[PDB]
């Protein structure tokens, strides 16, 4: 779906869990 | 999951639990794709050396939820299943190749803070983030070790494996379909899934676009966590062309 | 004995 991915509680609202920084700074 | 942690509320709101009526028991974990599509590995439906055949009436998803064991009143929805598909190529014989299954649901799920589709990799994203070391995440209610089960979703992140690694560190005979993840001994941190973690995500947050993709589904592992061995998971991407066929079709 | 048991709407 065209919202597929964007978790209401999170990337809705711009705000990160815990951990998915440590995903990004792996993307190098 | 071994060595996660506790997700918090609304981490994964894709996550399935693929349900057993009778006697009533986790079964495997699964992806929510669509309001209507289901994702989980073949093995979690159909596994003959185990004696394994599960029909449409035997199983229930139960989408929304984050405890493991209580009925989560007015957080999650409880579906039942119109039709099983299984990829025609599975290979149950001999080392789980095309481990992946769709399940379409009787009527839709309405989608809420806690239940939301992850999206399906394109070829490019595929291509930019499935490379070794970068982390992807995979959680479920599954055990947490080998030989005990948690209170609440479990989410753990872990490294993909370069593939000669994956290799070198099984007999089983490793196909395209198939990648592995996991800490290397030398590099301290550990974790992996377990059982009944089965048919549940690996995904990866695009740092192009901010989205949650599906690249793999954990498939299996020799033992959960031990050194030198690693998770192997079913390769979402090379085998998109049959989801999209099932969907269009179905 | 595990789990909770769910409504009987969905066993039905
Ligand atoms: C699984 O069950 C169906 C019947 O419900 C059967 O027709 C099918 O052949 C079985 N598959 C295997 C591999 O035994
Ligand atoms: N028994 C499993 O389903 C299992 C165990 C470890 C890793 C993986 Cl990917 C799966
Ligand atoms: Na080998
Ligand atoms: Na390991």
């Amino acid at each position: 779906e065209a919202d597929c991915g964007l978790r209401p509680l999170f990337e809705k609202k711009s705000l990160e869990d815990k951990t998915e920084r440590e995903l990004l700074e792996s993307y190098i | 999951i071994v060595e996660g942690s506790d997700a918090e509320i609304g981490m994964s709101p894709w996550q399935v639990m693929l349900f057993r009526k009778s006697p009533q028991e986790l079964l495997c974990g699964a992806s929510l794709i669509s309001d209507r599509w289901v994702l989980t590995a073949a093995h979690c439906l159909l596994y003959p050396p185990w004696d394994k055949n599960f029909t449409e009436n035997d199983l229930l998803v139960r989408i929304g939820k984050h405890s493991r064991t209580r009925y989560e009143r007015n957080i999650e929805k409880i579906s039942m299943l119109e039709k099983i598909y299984i990829h025609p190529r599975y290979n149950w014989r001999e080392n789980l190749d095309r481990d992946i299954a769709l399940m379409k649901l009787k009527k839709p799920v309405a989608f809420s803070d806690y239940i939301h589709p992850v999206c399906l990799p394109d070829r490019e994203t595929a291509a930019s983030l499935l490379q070794a070391g970068y982390k992807g995440r995979v959680t479920g209610w599954g055990n947490l070790k080998e030989t005990g089960q948690p209170s609440v979703l479990q989410v753990v992140n872990l490294p993909i494996v370069e593939r000669p690694v994956c290799k070198d560190s099984t007999r089983i005979r490793i196909t395209d379909n198939m990648f592995c993840a996991g800490y290397k001994p030398d590099e301290g941190k550990r974790g992996d899934a377990c059982e009944g973690d089965s048919g549940g995500p690996f995904v990866m947050k695009s740092p192009f676009n901010n989205r949650w993709y599906q690249m793999g589904i954990v498939s299996w592992g020799e033992g959960c966590d031990r050194d030198g061995k690693y998770g192997f998971y079913t390769h979402v991407f090379r085998l998109k062309k049959w989801i999209q066929k099932v969907i269009d079709q179905f | 004995g595990d789990f909770e048991e769910i409504p009987e709407e969905y066993l039905q």
